[PDB]
Parts: C-alpha cells; sequence; structure tokens
RNA sequence: GAAACUGCGAAUGGCUCAUUAAAUCAGUUAUCGUUUAUUUGAUAGUUCCUUUACUACAUGGUAUAACUGUGGUAAUUCUAGA
RNA sequence: AUUCAUAAUAACUUUUCGAAUCGCAUGGCCUUGUGCUGGCGAUGGUUCAUUCAAAUUUCUGCCCUAUCAACUUUCGAUGGUA
RNA sequence: GAAUGUUACCGCAAUAGUAAUUGAACUUAGUACGAGAGGAACAGUUCAUUCGGAUAAUUGGUUUUUGCGGCUGUCUGAUCA
RNA sequence: UGUACAACGGGGUAUUGUAAGCAGUAGAGUAGCCUUGUUGUUACGAUCUGCUGAGAUUAAGCCUUUGUUGUCUGAUUUGU
C-alpha cells in the first residue's frame, strides 16, 4: 500500500510506498485514532510514534 | 485454508468442519456445527443465547481488550514561519512588547498630523 | 533519525492573524500595543514595483 | 476583482390533464377558529446577576472554508488526512 | 356578539428580544484629550397592524346508470365528554 | 467339533470361487476426408455412470447416555429435589 | 506381589446452556404504614441481573492417572 503522513511541527507531508506485508500487519486490526511504533514498519520510523487519521481504500 | 466464524455463535471453523448455509437473498451464513444450525432453522436471537460470543458482549464478559482513549497535556510551542513573519524577526517583535513610548510617539505624530490636515481642510473650505 | 522530506524540511503558514486579539496574542503584547504596527505584511512585486499587501483588522 | 463562506431565491415559472363525480370547481360567506418570510407603518431608558471588584464595553472567544501542499480512486458536481 | 383589545398582581421559562454590524460624510464644543459631541444611509431585531398569500370553511348547483335498494358502523359509521 | 503322543506359535497350497463395467468433456481437430455442406480416430489428461468391498475424520440421520435444559397435568404441606 | 489388575477419586476431553442459595436503587404494577415522605418505607409480585461458559454429567466399548483402598495359589485333565 502506500502512507500519506503529515508532520504537523514543520508542517510537513509526504507519501511513501510500502511493500512488506509483514510490516503492515503491525498495522491490521487497529482504529484511526491508535498509536503504533515505527522501527515495527520501517526502522527509518524508529522511535517514531506515528497516529492515523484515516484513509482512501480500494475503490 | 481460511479460518472463519459462527454466523451465529461466534467460532473459528476449520476447515470441512461445519455447514453453510444460504439465502436466496445471496446471503451467506456459516455454522460450526447442527446446534447453531438448527437455531438458526429456528430463527432464534444469539444475543439472547448466552454460550454465544455475541451475548458475551453485549452482556460484556471477558472484554478485556479496549481500555481508554487518552486526551494529551502538550502546547503549540511550533513557532511557524507566517509567511510574512521573518521568524528571527517575529521573536524580535514578540520581544519588544514593552517600549509602548514608540507607540505613543507615534501616535502623537499623528495627532499633529491629523490637526495639520483639518486645519487644511478648514482653509480649502473658506 | 530525521527523515528529510517531513523532519529535516520545515514549511511556513501561509497566513498570519487578520483579528485584533488574535495578533495581540499571537504576540502576546498589550491591551494597547499598536497592533497596527505589529501587522503582519505580505510583499510581492507586480513588476520592477513591489508592495506589501497588509490586509485589515476586524473587530 | 476570480474562488469560498455568509445571505437569499431555488416552493415561482413552465408543461400535461392520468386520477378525481359534493370531490375538485363557479359564484357566495366566516376565521370571535389560525400561519404569514416578506414589502409597508409604528415599536424596546428597566437586561452589569450577592447586579461595592464579578468586569472587555473604545468591545469578548472558538472554529472552518477558499488557499498551501500531501493522497486514494476506472469512474461520479467522490473525497480524506495535514 | 366574546372569557375580547389592553391593563393589573403571584409565580413560572430548559430563558426569548433588548444591535459587539457595515458604507458615505466629515462637521461642531471645549477644561486640545486622538476629550466630548454630531449627520445621510445600508443592514439586521421583539411585537402589533398591514400587504403578497395559505389553510380550513358556509349555502346552492354536475353527466349516464335501479340488469346497483338499501348503506355506513369490525379497525369510526353519528354524536356527546376529557 | 472328538480322534491322529500332548500342547502352543509360525506357515506352504490340492482345491473351489472370483469382478470390474460404461460414457462424456478437453487436445487431436473444424484437422483427416470431401465440391461443399458437413465432419472423424488411437495415444494423453479431468470427471462421471453401474457394480463391488472396506470405513465413519467431517456432513447428515438415529437416541434409553433418560446426559443437560425447558413445558403441561397431577402427588409429595411449602420451596428444594 | 508389579511402568500387574481393579474399584473410587483426580485431571483432561466432550454435552448442556449460566446452577441451588444469597443479594440487588431492576422489576409490569398494587395495597398498607406513619415520620408523610422530600427514592418515605412495609408488604405481594411472572420475570431480569451478579456471584456463574455456571453448576450438572462423562463410559457404561473415550485418554490419562506418582493419590486412596484393596486383589493375586480354586477346580479338572492330558504322555511319544
Amino acid at each position: 500500500m502506500k502512507l500519506n503522513i503529515s508532520y504537523p511541527v514543520n508542517g510537513s507531508q509526504k507519501t511513501f510506498e510500502i511493500d512488506d506485508e509483514h510490516r503492515i500487519r503491525v498495522f491490521f486490526d487497529k482504529r484511526i485514532g491508535q498509536e503504533v511504533d515505527g522501527e515495527a514498519v520501517g526502522d527509518e520510523f524508529k522511535g517514531y510514534v506515528f497516529k492515523i487519521s484515516g484513509g482512501n481504500d480500494k475503490q | 485454508m481460511k479460518v472463519e466464524i459462527d454466523s451465529f455463535s461466534g467460532a473459528k471453523i476449520y476447515p470441512g468442519r461445519g455447514t453453510l448455509f444460504v439465502r436466496g437473498d445471496s446471503k451467506i451464513f456459516r455454522f460450526q456445527n447442527s446446534k447453531s444450525a438448527s437455531l438458526f432453522k429456528q430463527r432464534k436471537n444469539p444475543r439472547r443465547i448466552a454460550w454465544t460470543v455475541l451475548f458475551r458482549k453485549h452482556h460484556k464478559k471477558g472484554i478485556t481488550e479496549e481500555v481508554a482513549k487518552k486526551r494529551s497535556r502538550k502546547t503549540v510551542k511550533a513557532q511557524r514561519p507566517i509567511t510574512g513573519a521573518s521568524l528571527d524577526l517575529i521573536k524580535e517583535r514578540r520581544s519588544l512588547k514593552p517600549e509602548v513610548r514608540k507607540a505613543n510617539r507615534e501616535e502623537k505624530l499623528k495627532a499633529n498630523k491629523e490637526k495639520k490636515k483639518a486645519e487644511k481642510a478648514a482653509r480649502k473650505a473658506e | 533519525q530525521e527523515l528529510e522530506g517531513l523532519t529535516d524540511t520545515t514549511v511556513p503558514k501561509r497566513l498570519g492573524p487578520k483579528r485584533a486579539n488574535n495578533i495581540r496574542k499571537f504576540f502576546g503584547l498589550s491591551k494597547e500595543d499598536d497592533v497596527r504596527d505589529f501587522v503582519i505584511r505580505r510583499e510581492v512585486t507586480k513588476g520592477e514595483k513591489t508592495y506589501t499587501k497588509a490586509p485589515k483588522i476586524q473587530r
């Protein structure tokens, strides 16, 4: 899938393509509002914590 | 092989176990077993039946998953580049709050300019 | 680690206050501090000429 | 002076005559049995709430669009996040 | 023709309205302070009346049929009371 | 199932009986052939039909597990059972 | 006279569908008390909830079993 993300602090926003089903099962079965740690999904995101705001599915 | 849930009872249904029922509204249901299926033919309520997951839910037994959505405590502390601010100049203006005497001096100079303008007005009228 | 499209890079707010008290506490000034002078202007350059487009104040 | 917000209008107009036989409808009445944006005419000195510090009254507060850029959709006057 | 129009006491109200709006003009008094005052408008606002209407509604009137003479009243038909 | 020394274990095979059967789809192949219309075959793969012999994981059936729970009628003072 | 057997038990597993008892500001409503109520309380009350995926049952042709309690020398017959 893809991940559009924003950093309010800088106020920036960027998109990132991702594979690795077993990086994203981290996210699977979660709400829009919960928080997860990022090295689970990419060590580039180590120490970081994301939150979700929603998304846009297939179709 | 995929694992499913009982359209009545809420159980994992391992392969070739249980049954399926279909309904001319195209709808599908799965059953682990003849028990749930028979309740279904009896057009029953899996929320008034006890031993279902649905009932353990709608009566809140073993609900140990969801805890709390926390409300944080934090400030802005992100002085943004306001697009006409020049963040160095922004801090300069933020620190120049005192010394309203310069404001007072500009205001008195404007009092003088306005007096001169009204005088010129009365003169041009006369 | 610092992520480039988001963390290392930063971005501006496209606008500032249009309200008196918004300005007033955006700089934390006073009840009296000549908000007009604490105005923010935006300069642009139509040609050789430029100009600062200071908006307004309401209330 | 584009866009968006806000305010309005969008219920008029137009077309057609299927249904409908005290039902529409005509003409006549009542509203001492009611709604009336609106136009129009007139119409608020009392309202600081332990109303002697509670206090902004030369005037109070929070959002949010348009925009920024980020994105999904095969696709719709689709839309999300920031 | 009214228990009316209105008024008047006691109370009620999740508390309504009583203008933080805007253009044009710039004037006058001075103890000259950005002191005090002041106009032509535009908007929007409580209620009353009005008006553009609306809703109900009174009397009387409608074609061929009796090879339809009885009908309505279950579950409203008629009336009354709350 | 007596008798063959007893008793036990493994075992040969005279004999007797016998059982598998049938079709379709795909390819071949719109090919072969034929003027054309039309239109094949073996090999090969997937399924099925009829029959047979076994099993019963699951599905279904059956319930005296009178195991569980439920309902009426009546008796046990009540309840409980 | 022993990784022997058995009955009991224990556990597992499978089935039912949440036990009796106790409580409850739940309870359609009703009558009564006075302290009159300022949820006033007493009492009748199918049912509802909690203790409760509870209790009950489980080999009789299910598995297991470091427990408990016992059991283990009766009869007859056969010879190349």
